[PDB]
RNA sequence: GCUGGCGACCAUAGCAAGAGUGAACCACCUGAUCCCUUCCCGAACUCAGAAGUGAAACCUCUUAGCGCUGAUGGUAGUGUGGGAUUACCCAUGUGAGAGUAAGUCAUCGCCAGCU
RNA sequence: CGGAGGAGUACGAAGGUGCGCUCAGCGUGGUCGGAAAUCACGCGUAGAGUAUAAAGGCAAAAGCGCGCUUAACUGCGAGAC
């Protein structure tokens, strides 16, 4: 007999919105474990790190920082 | 019967041999080596009966370097049992040998014994090999 | 050495990001043994609105390192702010404990008339 | 003066990965001259002249004269590719001196 | 001393180091006790009796001092205490010094204890002691078993020779 | 032309080494009354000030010493069609990583004070 | 019925907030006290920690303390996965 075969649920994370697209207040735009995003103008961050938007505009990804952070904004 | 002292985990996927040898194909601890001119798979015993060849023909004067060292497990199933339950067994360790890759190199013994030693051990390897000098580049 | 004001710019930089996240005009001031300073900046941190410290002539001869400058200082400030036109600010304390000359220039913009 | 290649210009319809196994068919060899004040060029030699030249140990250290077309370049070998199977010189890098 | 210093010790000390901006002059900045009252675990009470101590050695509340790391070859563990410390600065510090030099050396049952070796070798001298007999302390009578303490003296010298230099100027025997 | 504060940018910008500045600013500095502070300590935080110093620290300059940046050419990989099956070849499109030549001791905005 | 590990909990503080603080290791010295306790100063350094398995994260530290506290609320909820 084997000790392995178990595995969990998919949790289908990833980029849910691209660069360029047009969002609308309180759409989801990265489902993430950690930070590999960071919240810019106009984003907010939730209980599981997950990045939204808190304004209508144009989604923009970028890299800032001295740490080198990636960052997702919405241009108004 | 070289081996890992350690290995991070016991049993590995079995992958697939393609391309050439760009790493570990120039000569640079000895002056003249032998190198495969053909893919295939290196036991830990072929490895061991080549260094033995070649020590005893060239009788200890130099120094044999082996650049080759066997460190994917390879499983088999026990025998008369049924596929499935679960991966097979470790039996032993191979080097996955891509054509360019140096085996052995040796150091300080003239050059028609090396070759004799050479043609000596290539008669034990399951691949085609081919004799090489240190260039200047 | 260096360790004093590497963490004194530890401690403001929570602070000066809030209030960037929050879009406010900032209400900077700085403290030194000699002199203090005070500045209005505008919500995206680049341009100076207003400005005051006892380097300004009407103060430089005084005392000019008590809490009686810093009074004056708060005042002033206060007083260009308005004329410049800022209502609304968030105060910025660079680090220092709001106590003491700090915490009297506060009070002297407060009751000059910026609302914090 | 005593090691001189001739070689041929190689134009950008015969630079990439199938215009150069085309010239290793045809057994011929692209190297690149490099080096201080010009711009680099890219040129065409000979594999039996790149091997003659080779097998003696002072052309690694003279200055060789490369000739394409009327120009000379006097220049240095400054790096080798060779085939890891085959040991077949591949590619070569010169720089002017 | 304190004024000791500040008259006379700073031109003597500037003279015979040469050197030419006054601010080099070594100064003695702060003065460390220590006693490093380890197995507190298995009695409870000698830590206490320790703190007694260093309050009446010098005139501050001493600090005890927590495990940092878990160490089985000892009974220590993360949180507990296993020391007592103080530190002095200024005036305090410049008594505790005057009284050492003064009384302790003579109350120390063999002389030439203490060594000009010992230095940290960035002017920072560091010497341990055995019993808390030698201060105006209670005697053998209403105090618990002798201790050692460990007194570093951390100094702006530079050098180890600027250091002994320094020391030598106060006064402290060897 | 120097000094301080706040930003843009986040190594071609940093680290290290050497050098320089006290008119103003800054820094060290004097003291522990009152405000306030130390799981003890005026060390930090805070207050009241100007006897000293540019030593330390901060700034400015110089250096390719570490670091960082980095071509051209070639090689590996790869979409489509065709030919072969140790997994490569041809046509066409694409094209690294490493290494080589080489570059770098940053570049800008607002406010205030001195000469 | 492929290769490897965990869960069926814990905490009124280990939650909230304001203020404050940086780990680990090494080398020097210093009573018992040493490989390793505590003290002092330096060197290159996140290699420490995060109640617990791993992964993605963590300087405005999400790591570590202190004072006061109950937002570990009630009615909801544009808009999304
Ligand atoms: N980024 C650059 C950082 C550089 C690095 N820190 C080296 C350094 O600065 N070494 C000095 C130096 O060893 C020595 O200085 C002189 N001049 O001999 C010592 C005593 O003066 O001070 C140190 N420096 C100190 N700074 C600290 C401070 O303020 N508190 C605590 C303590 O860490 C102090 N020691």
């Amino acid at each position: 007999s084997t000790k392995n075969g178990r595995d969990s649920n998919p949790k289908m994370l990833g980029v849910k919105v691209y660069g360029g697209q047009t969002v609308t207040a309180g759409n989801i735009i990265v489902r993430q474990r950690g930070t590999e995003f960071h919240a810019g103008a106009n984003v907010g961050m939730g209980r599981d790190h997950t990045l939204f938007a808190t304004a209508d505009g144009v989604v923009k990804f970028e890299v800032k920082g001295q740490f080198g952070r990636r960052y997702v904004k919405v241009e108004t | 019967m070289l081996q890992p002292k350690r290995t991070k985990f016991r049993k590995v996927h079995k992958g697939r041999n393609t391309g050439l040898a760009h790493r570990g194909s120039t000569v640079s601890f000895g002056s003249i080596a032998i190198k495969a001119t053909e893919r295939g798979r290196m036991t830990a015993r072929q490895i061991e009966a080549a260094r033995r060849t070649i020590s005893r023909r060239i009788k200890r004067g130099g120094k044999i370097f082996i650049r080759v060292f066997p460190d994917k497990p390879i499983t088999e199933k026990p025998l008369e049992v049924r596929m499935g339950n679960g991966k097979g067994n470790v039996e032993y360790w191979v080097c996955e040998i891509k054509p360019g890759k140096i085996l052995y190199e040796i150091e300080g013994v003239n050059e028609d014994l090396a070759r004799e030693a050479f043609a000596l051990a290539a008669a034990k390897l399951p691949f085609k090999t081919t004799i090489v000098t240190r260039t200047v580049m | 050495m260096n360790e004093k004001k590497q963490s004194r710019l530890r401690r403001a930089k929570s602070t000066r990001l809030h209030i960037r996240a929050l879009g406010a005009t900032r209400l900077c001031v700085n403290r030194t043994p000699r002199h203090i300073y005070a500045q209005v900046i505008s919500a995206d941190g680049g341009k100076v609105l207003a400005q005051a410290s006892t380097l300004d002539a009407s103060l430089r001869s005084g005392t000019t390192g008590n809490i009686e400058a810093a009074t004056k200082v708060g005042a002033l400030i206060a007083e260009r702010a308005k004329a410049a036109g800022v209502t609304k600010v968030a105060f910025d304390r660079s680090g220092f404990k709001y106590h003491g000359r700090i915490k009297a220039l506060a009070d002297a913009a407060r009751e000059g008339g910026l609302e914090f | 003066a005593n090691f001189v290649l001739n070689a041929q210009a190689r134009a950008e319809d015969k630079q990439g990965k199938g215009a150069s196994r085309r010239l290793r068919r045809e057994s011929l060899v692209p190297a690149i001259i490099y080096g201080g004040n010009a711009e680099p060029v890219a040129v065409t030699l000979e594999l039996r002249e790149l091997v003659k030249a080779l097998e003696s140990n002072v052309f690694f250290e003279e200055v060789v004269e490369i000739k394409v077309g009327d120009k000379v370049e006097n220049v240095k070998i400054q790096a080798l590719q060779r085939h890891p199977a085959k040991n077949t010189p591949m590619h070569a890098d010169f720089k002017r001196a | 001393l304190k004024a000791r210093y500040n008259d006379e010790l700073k031109a003597k000390l500037q003279e015979e180091l040469s050197i030419k901006n006054v601010m080099e002059i070594p100064r003695i900045t702060k003065i460390t006790l220590n006693m490093g009252v380890g197995a507190a675990a298995t009695d409870k009470k000698l830590l206490d009796g320790a703190v007694a101590d260093m309050q009446l050695i010098a005139g501050q509340k001493p600090v005890v001092t927590l495990a940092r790391k878990s160490i089985a070859g000892f009974k220590i563990r993360d949180g507990w205490p296993i020391g007592c410390k103080v530190t002095l600065r200024g005036d305090q510090m410049y008594e505790f010094l005057d009284r050492l030099i003064s009384i302790a050396i003579p109350r120390i049952r063999d002389f030439r204890g203490f060594s000009a070796k010992s230095f940290d070798g960035r002017g920072n001298y560091s010497m341990g002691l055995k019993e808390q007999i030698v201060f105006p302390e209670i005697d053998f009578d209403k105090i618990d078993r002798i201790r050692g303490m460990d007194i570093t003296i951390t100094t702006t010298a530079r050098t180890d020779d600027e250091g002994r230099a320094l020391m030598r100027a106060f006064g402290f025997p060897f």
